[PDB]
Parts: C-alpha cells; structure tokens; sequence
C-alpha cells in the first residue's frame, strides 16, 4: 500500500507542477496578447 | 511562507519558497578555532588561518552531524535570518542516502529547530520539477558527487541509479595540476580558490576533443589570458578544453570509471526498454559541474552515438540549471497540493524519525 | 503489539545476474550491480558498472556463484566489501544482516558464510532465509508455490508455513542463461555480426539488412574473452528484453507468422526484423522437446516443473499451493510469459483445486521478490527474536546456524 | 463449494475474515463518499484507509444520505443490502 | 455487481491509493497556532533488551526518551508450542517400542519442538538418509502416542489419533487427484446427469 | 473591465488560535498584549506574565 | 449553490468582450465550474459576492443571490451574524421539491389584501 | 506573540502556563 501510495503521489505531484508550468507559460503569451490588445484599444479610442 | 534549503556537497542554496532564486547562498564549510565558537560559510574561509575547516557533506552524504546542524543553525539564524519553529523547511537530499541520515535529519529538525513542519525531498526529482517534465533522466553534477537518476512519472527509479565520484572538485583539482604542468604556480590551499575562478570563466566543453586538440596545437587563437588576483597575467590554451574532458574521460583523473555520458546510457539501460525512449527525449543537466559551454552538444553528440538511430534525444540544459534543485524544491513547496504532503510536529511525536519513510517518497 | 520494529538491520540479496542490497524497511533495493566482477591476477576486483564496461587489459570477468550457490569465497568478500563501502557507507559491525540463501544451499556452505560474515565483517547479528520464504513473505503469503526463472535455474519451490518443502524442490537448468545462447544462435545462424558497444566509436544510420557503417574505437586495449563474452551477453540480454515474446498458446508457425515483427536496431547500427523467429526462442522454457539443442533430453518445461514439484508435497498442502502460485525471477518478465504460463497450469491443473497466480508482472515485483520479503521480515519485533547474536556464534560455534535459522 | 482462503469473499468459497473486507466509507472531509475501503493500521500506528477499485466508482462519490444502474444501487443501498459505514464521534 | 470487495494485498491494478492521515492537509496558516503550541517528545537511538532472546543481546531503536528500559512488547508474543520432555528412565519404561528408535523418537520430537507440530514441515525436514523412512502419519502417530501415554503416566484426557483413517483419508485424495481429464469429465457428466434425473423426479412429484 | 471583474485572491483561510494557557479554542484576545485567550483564569495569567515580562524588559 | 472559488470572465475577440463568465462552486461533497451567461456579471456586483462567498443560482432566472460569508473564513475574533453561513452540504447543483399544502380561502385571504399603504393597513 | 511569553507544552502534559 505504502508503494502504490508514493507511486500516485508522485505522478500527482509531478503533474501539478507540470500544469503550473503550463499556465504560467500561457499566462505570460496571453498577457502580450493582452499588452497588444491594450495598446490598440488606446489607438482606437484617439481615433474616435 | 515555506523555507527551502538544498544542502550541497559544495554549496549550500536556502530561501523562501516561490522566489525565483534562493536568496542565499554560501559554502557549506565549518570553522573551530585551534586552541562566537564557529564560523560557517564565507566568514570560515576568511579566517582559514585560525580555523579547521572540515566539510561535513561529502558527496552529497552527510558525515559529523554536529556540523551539519551547525550550518542549518547558520542559515536559519543569519542567512535567511527567521526562526525555524514559525516556518516549515523543506530539505533535500542526495539520491541512495542511507536511510538513518535521512531519520536523523527529521530528528533535528523536530527536536533541535522545534520546525512546525518538514519534508525531505530527492534532489534529482526537484531538478526535475524545475525542468517541468513528467519523464526523464537527471544528471545532476555537484561539487562532490555526480548521480544519474532515472524517473519514471515523477517516481524515481532507486535501482537504476548511478553515482559518479568525479565532480567539480576533482576537475578543479585537475585544472590545478595542469596549470602546473604548463609552469604555473597554484598548489597553496588558498590559490585552489582561483583556479576554481578560472575554471568557471574559462573552461568549455570542445565538441569534438581531438580536432580541438590539434587546432589549439597548431594555432595559437584558442587561448585566452586571466589576470590574476595580485595583477599577473596568465595565458592559458588547450587547457581550456582538457579540463571539462575530464567529465566525460574519467581516465584523465586517474580514475578507471566510465564517463558521464556513458553513465547516462548504462542508467538508462538499467531502466524498462518501453520508459526509455522518454528518457532519451527527456535528458536534464543540473548542478554546478553542467554550467560549461558546449555541455549540451557534446552530451547530445555522445547519447546519439550511444543510442540506437531510431531513437530521438534531447538533452535539456537551461540557462538557470545551476540553481535547478533549488528551484523545484521552491516551486514544490508553494504548491496546494504539496500542503498535505508536510510532517507535522504531531506526526513526529506521535511516530518517531521513522514517518519521514511514510510520508517522503 | 504495535507495529514492526526497525533495527536499522541489512538486506543482501546476492544473485547470480545482479547482487541486490539496501536497508530493512524500504520497499525497494538501494543497490542492483551486475555479479559478474572484473579480476586482474589478491587480484584487483573491478565489481560496479562503472568500473565493468570500461575496457582493461588482462581483466577477466568472473562471478563468485555457481549453480546458485558461492563458489569463489574471495570474490565474494570483495562484493560484499564493494557494496558496503561504496553504497552502504556504513561500519559492518553496526548493522545486522539479513541475507537469502539458495533452497538448495548446502549446510557446508551456510556454516562457510556464517563463520566469514562473523569472524570477517563482525556484524552484530546475522540471520539467513531462503529466497523462496522471502518470496513468499513479499506477497503476504504464508505458504504458495514459489516458481524462480532467474539466470542460472528455472526452480518450483513449495513453501508451508514459511518453511521451504526440500523435498518438493524441482530445478531446471532452462533459464536465461539458455535463452542467452538460444539468442546467441539465432545471431549465428543469421551471420550477424555482434559488436559491443565499446568497440563502436561512430556509426550511421543504414537500411534493413544493409552492412553496418560503423567506426572502430582508436588505441584499444586487448581485452580478455571473458569479458567480451560478457559484453555480448549484455548486449543479447537486451534483445531478450526488448524484442522476445511468449506465444500465448502452443508455438504455431502460421499463428507466428500472422503477428506483426518486431524491428530492433543493434548496437553497431544493423537493423533487422525478427519475424517469427522472435517467439520460438520462449517457447523452449515450455516446450523443450523442439529445442534444436537436444530434443530427445529430460527437461521439464516450466508448467511441468510446477505440476512436478507440487505433486512431490502432502496433498493436504496441494490445494494451498495451487491456491498460491507466485511467479519471481527476471526470466519471467518475457512478453506474454505469465499469461501462457496460466493457460497451461488451467489446462493441466485438477478441476478440484483452485488455481490462482498472482498479479505481480512487474520488473520490480518480479525480480527484488526476494529482497521485498527480506526487508519485510527484518522489520517485523517478532522477528527480533530469531536473529543470531555474536555471542550465540561465539557459544554455539559455527554450528549454531544450523538450529537457529531452518 | 471449492474452498478459498480467508482474505477472499464467501461467494468465492472464503472465509470472508471481516479484517480483509472492503466497505463503503463515507469521510467527514470531503462530505462525499469515497467507495469501497477498509481501516487499517501503518507501520507507525497511523490508521490508513485501504481502497478498493470499483466499476461503479462514479456512483459511490455521487453516493450520500442514502440511471438504471443507479437505480438499482440505490434500491439495494435502501433495503440495507450493502454495509456503509460513517464515522461518528464516541 | 459486488456488494463488498475482499483481498488480501490490494484487490487490482487500478485500486486508488490508500488515504494517509495529516495535519497541514487544509494548509499550514490555519494549523500555525496548534503546531506552534506544543513541543515534540524526545525521540532516541537506544539499546533494548528483549527478554525472549536467551543470548541477552542488545539491540537498537528508535523510541521515546521516556521509554527507555521498558519491557520488550514484543516478547509477550514469544511462547512454544507445549510438548513433553521425557527421561530415559521414562522412555525404557513406557515408551519403548520395537517399531521406532529411543534416538529416531528424540529426533522426532526435536523437529515438532523446532517446528511447532507442524507435521508437514517435520516430514519434509526428516531425516530419512539417517534413520528408517516415515511417513507423516506414523509421525503423528508416534507423537500423539507418546504424549497420550506420558499424560497418563503422569496425570484429564486427550482424544486418541486414528492413523488408519487419516491414511485411507489422504489414499482416497491421492488417487482423486491422479484421475485422467477422461475421468474427472466422467465424474462431472455423472453428476449433472443425475441431478437432471432428480429434478425430473422432483418435477413428477410437484405435478402429482 | 477591471473594476467590473476584480480579479480576487481567495481569502486565506484563519489561523485557528489557540490560548497558550490552557490550550482551548481560542475565543478572545487581549487588546493589550494582543493574545489570544480562553478564560478569565488564562487572562490573569497572561496579564500576570505580561507585567513580569515589562518588568524585566524596562 | 456553493462558496465561490473564482469568477473570471472569459474574455474574447467579438465576430473587452466576454462571451461567458466561469463562477466556480464549491460544496463539502466537491467543486463544479460553471460557463454562466455574461450578462449575470450585473447580478454579481449587485449582490457584491466575491470569491469565498456562499451563493446560489437558480436555472431559469439565472439571477445569483448571496446568503454570507462561508463560515470557514469565520474568526471568533470578528463580530457578524447574518455574514457568515456553514458551507453547503450535498452537490453543487441540487433539484429541489417543495410542497406546500393550502386551501382555497387560504388563497382567498392571501388575494383579498396583499400584505405606505401597507403601513397604513 | 504567545511563544514570546509562554513556553510551549511537551505533547501529552497538561498546560500549566510556565513563563520564558
Ligand atoms: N524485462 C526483462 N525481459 C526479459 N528478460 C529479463 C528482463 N529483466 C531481466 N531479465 C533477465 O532475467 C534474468 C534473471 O535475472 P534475475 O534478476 O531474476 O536473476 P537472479 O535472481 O539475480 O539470479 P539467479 O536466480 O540466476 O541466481 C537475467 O538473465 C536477465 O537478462
Ligand atoms: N559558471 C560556472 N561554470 C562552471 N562551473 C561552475 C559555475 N558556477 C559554479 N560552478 C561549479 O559548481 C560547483 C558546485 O555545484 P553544486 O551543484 O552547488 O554542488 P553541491 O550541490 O554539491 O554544493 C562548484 O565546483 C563550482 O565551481
Ligand atoms: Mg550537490
Ligand atoms: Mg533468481
């Protein structure tokens, strides 16, 4: 039992910090989307 | 927050966790005056005149435990300065420690730092964590030791494991020799500090060792100057590749052992043929003793020439590896479901050292 | 009373493929390097894996166990002092030391190894246990039909109560060593040429069946023919575990030749696919009788080795041993071996016994059964009364290993 | 019947010692029931709660305060023919 | 579908891990108070005598500091299984027997006070190279003999072996096992056939 | 945008105080001192150790 | 119904725009996410529920009211009654069956006089 | 803080409030 526990434990760990990595890693491509989306939205509102 | 330290054989790396680099970092030495009472880290090799250095982490094992509680005592109190019974500490070992370093490392912490919580965690699985892969293989290179673990969904495989003595150290040891050989003068105690310099500016790692021989042989422009500590100057070349060769050509050493490329694949081997092609594709460098240039492509070179064509490798080696352990451990210990993961004070009352083996894997 | 107490005692697991060692308590051994040793003509012994693949001039390559059992008594020092200074890192006179034993080990050599681990390594206590009792205790079971395929025997061993039934032992020598040279033929008879690793300096991608474009390594050493031998057994040992596969039923060629091959690349960068060839090899632990060897010999297959031992106990016990059927040894590990394995047991087992293997097809399960069990039984408190104190070797004498461990 | 050993259901021809038997469990965090389990004490004293793998798993974590599948378990959970324990203080 | 789930080790491949208990589980900040209000027990690497080693060696664990040089616990677990212990006065007495040798008899009874009467394992571990061949039954019966009539030189009853019947017993099994596929088939065919015959039987009478 | 949605971290889950004179769930805290108590009885030994405590500071 | 864990709108290019807005549940039995309409983010700040806060949504209206605090965050510290209530029991989503008995004059009575006007009567 | 004036208590003693 100890060895099927520490088994899944890992596996859950390591795919926990696999998936922050994931995020983090969107997080950081969605926030230039965002930057540029920004800056677009200041330009649009001169042009009106 | 949760305090990580990473006790290396070489140097000792401890802060906060979530923080992006520890915030301190010193070597792991302890100082008694020969006839306060001890001084640890940088404060002991300053005053090597008066003090008896001793190390007390030898490849990656831990040997007089006093020192090692004293260095724990020094990071707590004066490196990251808080106290060790408001924060939990997350500790790391080496792979293939023995099992009562690993009960008396729990026992000081829950009884000498009264530690809320603690977690013992094997360093090549925090490499791992930082290297965001669910399989792969870890070669960590530290000051003292070199290990090849294997690990298969974030379990590492124990059997598989190997360990290398040859490890930053013996190369510093190796770089002094040969600045000799060339006429150099650096055998006292205290230049093997400089040579350790020289070595972490300008060492690399040649591609392909006897045409970079032949090349520094027939042509001078390979060769570079480092000026010493006292104003002179020094013109090293050829040199600057025989001394990383070591690495993956023990034999230099005097050391009849296979090199780190060859230990990889043999540790690889010793793993289920189904799990190896993600070792392959998944092959991390951590530690010190990985930083020189060109690591990469010459372990990639190596692996393929020992892998079967049909196989695809890659080695992963960032910028940061050097802290590697260090940054796992922390990204480990800020995360939710590591929470439930932590002994508790009344786990170790209630249990002894030995529950560091029921909750730790 | 409570739970199992821990004395900090040692596992040693010493076999004829890999000698495997750790701590009581773990669930895993620590240590698994090859038993072959390297000897220079006492001789310098070359032990681990990182000192074995490295070529050396005049080096032999030689393995302290014979048939199952120590032969070489200073090769087999040299291991043990390899294993606890370099991976125990710790006194031998501060552990106790649980070590297995061969069913079949003679008294001769039980007092031999008991008088050199007291006298030599002045360990505090020492205890000896049969592989087929660690086995057994592995699983949580008390008694059952231990079936062992390692390197050297393919053995069924019936265990009652934690007690090895002698008389029911059935060995057969078809094991991985045969498998080994059963490969090893197939290579010859396929004129491929087998290169080891270490003579490969660079190589080339090639076609199916094309010549090997491969560099030879510079400046070599000669090298003895043992240890090439041990190189290319490794290497076959490596097909063994990547390519070879038990037919599910009786060996058919047609069946054989319907299933998809199976493409392995060596090692100098030939590749071939195997075809059926890849499943008559197996099917000789079963079917000895076709083995191009001898086909006329007395080999029992592995299910005849299982009928055969049971059938040698009380029959009160038979329905226990069947009712337990525990399958170890790395040999077993082949594709489809457990499964062929418990068709052929249903077929020939009485329909009045239960039959039941049980699910452990797994590489860690599979071969550290034995060290599994021995961790468990060092780490029991009832236990502590069964191990052998120096002053009862001291009292007792050389002897005292008879009595105290059955 | 063919006899079985104790760790093995009487349907099986077992003993069905009460020790190896699996049984519903419901915890007190989460309030959801966690299928099949049984109480048994680790090396340290620390009581672990073994579980067991079901088909039907799903239905056990929608489970609590007592289609077609769930139907049924439900009737047979209502006529009291599957043992389902909860904690409870002394 | 099941209605509950036995086994021994752990029923499949697929079973959830086991749930391991822990404070921290809900996070450190909230159990901050009630870990920082107390102070963990002193635990020790220390020696213990174990009262059911005849030797007196010590040997090492991990424990309280409170309770060192306590009692072994697991000692109380230490007790053999009883079998009497006879002179040789006692034996050319009552225990003679032409059948069986005064050292033959004390082998046999060291081996049931070495394996607890577990007469399978002294069986298999019998000296048969040394002394005449035995089979478990006459095992039995020597040692049930011998205890039935040192009981009653002494000093209550015991119920008396039947040897022949444990022997017809394990004949009847032995030749039930070594029976041909053939004739287990038959045996089966037999069975089914007569229990179609009764309940034809039983159907007739139900309709009369 | 961002005053609509604000983008709130889950409060933290309270430190379950404990009195550090009789070890009971904490229900009070004393303004002075700023720790937490269970009973009269824990007050005045908790202001008792508080005046020790600032007698032998200053 | 269950304590709040997020409320993040799902921002997107229109063919800021949201097209949907995540409300994270969660109840003792487990968590549930739900892909609500955007426009209950009015509802939202109108009722002021924020993350921890325990609520309920009903299907066809899709108006979300707040009923307090989730008493986990709850200190003995801090003084408020009607703020914090226990965290739901049983799944998230739940399907509910009310019955009420009444008679005709019941209705009758409730029709006649609906209860400044009312102040007066 | 409580630790700051109170000694913390050894698991299994009954709390009696010894001062630092
Ligand atoms: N996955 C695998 N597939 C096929 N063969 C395997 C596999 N793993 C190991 N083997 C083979 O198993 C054989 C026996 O290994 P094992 O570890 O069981 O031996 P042992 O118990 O140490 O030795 P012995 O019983 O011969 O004294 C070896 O020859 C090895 O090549
Ligand atoms: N930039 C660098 N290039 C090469 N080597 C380096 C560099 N920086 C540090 N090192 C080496 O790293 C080694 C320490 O590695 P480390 O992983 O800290 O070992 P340990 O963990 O055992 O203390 C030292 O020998 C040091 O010389
Ligand atoms: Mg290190
Ligand atoms: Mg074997």
């Amino acid at each position: 039992q100890e060895r099927r526990w520490k088994v899944a434990a890992a596996k859950k760990l390591v795919r926990t910090v696999v998936r922050h990595h994931e995020e983090k890693q969107l997080r950081e491509e969605r926030g230039k989307k965002e930057e540029q989306s920004r800056l677009r939205r200041i330009a649009a509102s001169t042009a009106r | 927050a949760a305090l990580v330290v990473d006790n290396g054989s070489g140097m000792c790396k401890a802060g906060f966790a979530g923080d992006d680099a520890p915030r301190a970092v010193f070597p792991s030495i302890v100082g008694r005056p020969r006839h306060k009472d001890s001084y640890v880290g940088d404060e002991a090799q300053s005053k090597r005149g008066i003090l008896t250095l001793k190390y007390p982490i030898e490849h990656g094992i831990v040997t007089n435990w006093d020192d090692m509680e004293k260095i724990w005592h020094h990071t707590f109190y004066n490196e990251l300065r808080v106290a060790p019974e408001e924060h939990p500490v997350l500790l790391t070992e080496a792979p293939l420690n023995p099992k009562a370093n690993r009960e008396k490392m729990t026992q000081i912490m829950f009884e000498t730092f009264n530690t809320p919580a603690m977690y013992v965690a094997i360093q090549a699985v925090l490499s791992l964590y930082a290297s965001g892969r669910t399989t792969g293989i870890v070669m960590d290179s530290g000051d003292g030791v070199t290990h090849t673990v294997p690990i298969y969904e974030g379990y590492a495989l124990p059997h598989a494991i190997l360990r290398l003595d040859l490890a930053g150290r013996d190369l510093t040891d190796y770089l002094m020799k040969i600045l000799t050989e060339r006429g150099y003068s650096f055998t006292t105690t205290a230049e093997r500090e400089i040579v350790r310099d020289i070595k972490e500016k300008l060492c690399y790692v040649a591609l392909d060792f006897e045409q970079e021989m032949a090349t520094a042989a027939s042509s001078s422009s390979l060769e570079k100057s480092y000026e010493l500590p006292d104003g002179q100057v020094i013109t090293i070349g050829n040199e600057r590749f025989r001394c990383p060769e070591a690495l993956f050509q023990p034999s230099f050493l005097g050391m009849e052992s296979c090199g780190i490329h060859e230990t990889t694949f043999n540790s690889i081997m010793k793993c289920d043929v189904d799990i190896r092609k993600d070792l392959y594709a998944n092959t991390v460098l951590s530690g010190g003793t990985t930083m020189y240039p060109g690591i990469a492509d010459r372990m990639q070179k190596e692996i393929t020439a020992l892998a079967p064509s049909t196989m695809k490798i890659k080695i992963i080696a960032p910028p940061e590896r050097k802290y590697s352990v260090w940054i796992g451990g922390s990204i480990l210990a800020s995360l939710s479901t590591f929470q439930q993961m932590w002994i508790s004070k009344q786990e170790y009352d209630e249990s002894g050292p030995s529950i560091v083996h029921r909750k730790c894997f | 009373v409570y739970g199992g107490d821990e004395v900090g005692a040692l596992v040693f697991d010493i076999g004829s493929y890999t000698v495997r060692a750790g701590y009581a308590g773990e669930d895993c051994p620590k240590v698994d390097f090859p038993t072959a040793i390297g000897m220079v003509v006492g001789p310098t012994y070359y032990i681990d894996t990182n000192a074995l693949r490295v070529p050396r001039e005049n080096m032999e390559a030689i393995s302290p166990l014979k048939n199952g059992m120590v032969e070489d008594w200073d090769s087999f020092q040299a291991i043990l002092d390899h294993t606890y200074k370099m991976h125990v890192k710790s006194e031998a006179s501060l552990h106790p030391v649980l070590m297995s034993e061969a069913p079949w080990n003679t008294r001769a050599k039980r007092e031999k190894l008991t008088e050199l681990m007291f006298e030599h390594y002045n360990i505090p206590a020492f205890f000896l246990c049969k592989t087929a009792v660690l086995t057994a205790f592995a699983n949580g079971r008390s008694t059952g039909l231990i079936l062992d395929s390692g390197a050297t025997h393919t053995t069924a061993i019936p265990v009652h109560d934690g007690y090895v039934l002698q008389q029911g032992i059935v060995k057969s020598p078809l094991a991985g060593d045969f498998i080994t040279m059963q490969c090893r033929e197939l290579f010859q008879e396929m004129n491929i040429e087998l290169v080891p690793p270490y003579m490969i300096a660079s190589k080339e991608a090639v076609r199916e069946g094309s010549p090997a474009n491969w560099k030879r390594k510079e400046k070599l050493p000669q090298v003895t023919r043992s240890w090439h031998n041990y190189m290319c057994n490794c290497v076959i040992q490596d097909f063994q575990a990547s390519v070879l596969q038990v037919s599910d039923s009786t060996y058919d060629e047609q069946v054989a030749a319907q299933m998809p091959t199976v493409h392995y690349e060596f090692p100098n960068g030939y590749n071939c696919d195997f075809g059926a060839e890849r499943l008559k090899i197996p099917e000789g632990l079963f079917d000895p009788s076709n083995v191009k060897g001898l086909s006329g010999n007395t080999m029992l297959g592995v299910s005849h080795v299982v009928t055969t031992s049971v059938g040698m106990c009380d029959i009160d016990i038979r329905p226990g041993l069947y009712g337990s059927v525990i399958v170890a040894g790395g040999n077993t590990l082949i594709q489809s071996f457990t499964d062929r394995l418990n068709r052929e047991l249903s077929q020939k087992t009485p329909p009045s016994m239960r039959l039941k293997l049980i699910a452990n097809n797994t590489t860690v399960e599979r071969r550290f059964s034995s060290w599994i069990g021995g961790s468990i039984l060092a780490s029991l408190g009832t236990f502590q009364q069964m191990w052998i104190s120096k002053q009862e070797y001291e009292e007792g004498g050389k002897q005292c290993v008879e009595r105290k461990c059955p | 019947q063919t006899g079985n050993w104790p760790w093995t259901s009487p349907k099986d021809g077992g003993l069905g010692d009460v020790r190896y038997r699996y049984c519903l469990t419901t915890l007190t965090v989460p309030q959801r029931c966690i299928g099949f389990a049984r109480r048994r004490v680790g090396r340290g004293g620390r009581v672990l709660l073994d579980r067991a793998h079901s088909d039907y798993d799903s239905v056990f974590h929608h489970l609590d305060l007592e289609s077609k599948d769930l139907s049924q378990i439900l009737v047979n959970i209502k006529s009291c023919r599957w043992r389902h324990f909860r904690p409870r203080t002394p | 579908m099941h209605r509950e789930v036995y086994a021994l080790l752990y029923s499949d491949k697929k079973d959830a891990p086991p749930l391991l208990p822990s404070d921290t589980g809900q996070g450190y900040r909230t159990v901050k108070a009630k870990l920082g209000s107390k102070k963990v027990r002193p635990w020790k690497w220390m020696p213990f005598t174990n009262p059911a080693r005849k030797d007196g060696a010590m040997f090492f664990h991990w424990r309280r500091a409170a309770e060192e040089g306590k009692d072994y616990p697991f000692a109380r677990f230490n007790k053999t299984v009883q079998v009497p212990v006879y002179s040789e006065q006692e034996y050319q007495l009552y225990l003679h027997d032409d059948a069986w040798t005064k050292a033959e008899t004390d082998h046999l009874f060291d081996l049931s006070r070495r394996f607890d009467l577990r007469f399978v394992v002294i069986h298999d571990r019998y000296d048969h190279q040394q002394f005449k061949k035995r089979s478990v039954e006459d095992l039995k019966e020597r040692y049930y003999h011998i205890c039935a009539k040192l009981a009653n030189v002494r000093a209550l009853k015991i119920p008396v072996f039947d040897a022949g019947h444990e022997r017809r017993r394990k004949e009847q099994l032995e030749r039930l096992y070594n029976r041909t596929p053939e004739q287990v088939a038959e045996e089966e065919y037999l069975l089914q056939e007569l229990r179609k015959i009764e309940a034809r039987k039983k159907e007739r009478e139900k309709r009369s | 945008f961002e005053e609509w949605f604000p983008q709130g971290r889950p409060p933290k889950v309270p430190v379950r105080e404990v009195c550090p004179v009789t070890h009971r769930p904490a229900l009070y805290r004393d303004p002075v001192t700023d720790i937490p108590y269970a009973t009269a009885r824990a007050f005045k030994i908790i202001r008792e150790a508080y005046k020790k405590y600032i007698t032998a500071h200053g | 119904e269950g304590e709040v864990t997020e409320l993040t709108p799902c921002e997107t290019e229109n063919p800021k725009t949201i097209s949907h807005v995540i409300i994270g549940l969660k109840t003792a039995k487990g968590t549930k996410q739900l892909k609500l309409d955007p426009s209950i983010f009015e509802s939202l700040q109108k009722e002021r529920v924020e993350a921890g806060d325990v609520i309920y949504i009903e299907a066809n209206s899709g108006a979300v009211k707040r009923q307090g605090r989730c008493d986990t965050y709850a200190t003995e510290f801090d003084l408020e009654a009607e703020e914090y209530v226990p965290l739901p029991k049983g799944d998230v989503h739940k399907k509910k069956e009310i019955i009420q008995d009444v008679t005709l004059h019941d209705l009758d009575v409730a029709n006649a006089r609906p209860q400044i006007l009312s102040m007066m009567g | 803080k409580a630790s700051r004036l109170f000694q913390p208590v050894q698991y299994g003693q009954k709390p009696e409030g010894r001062t630092v």
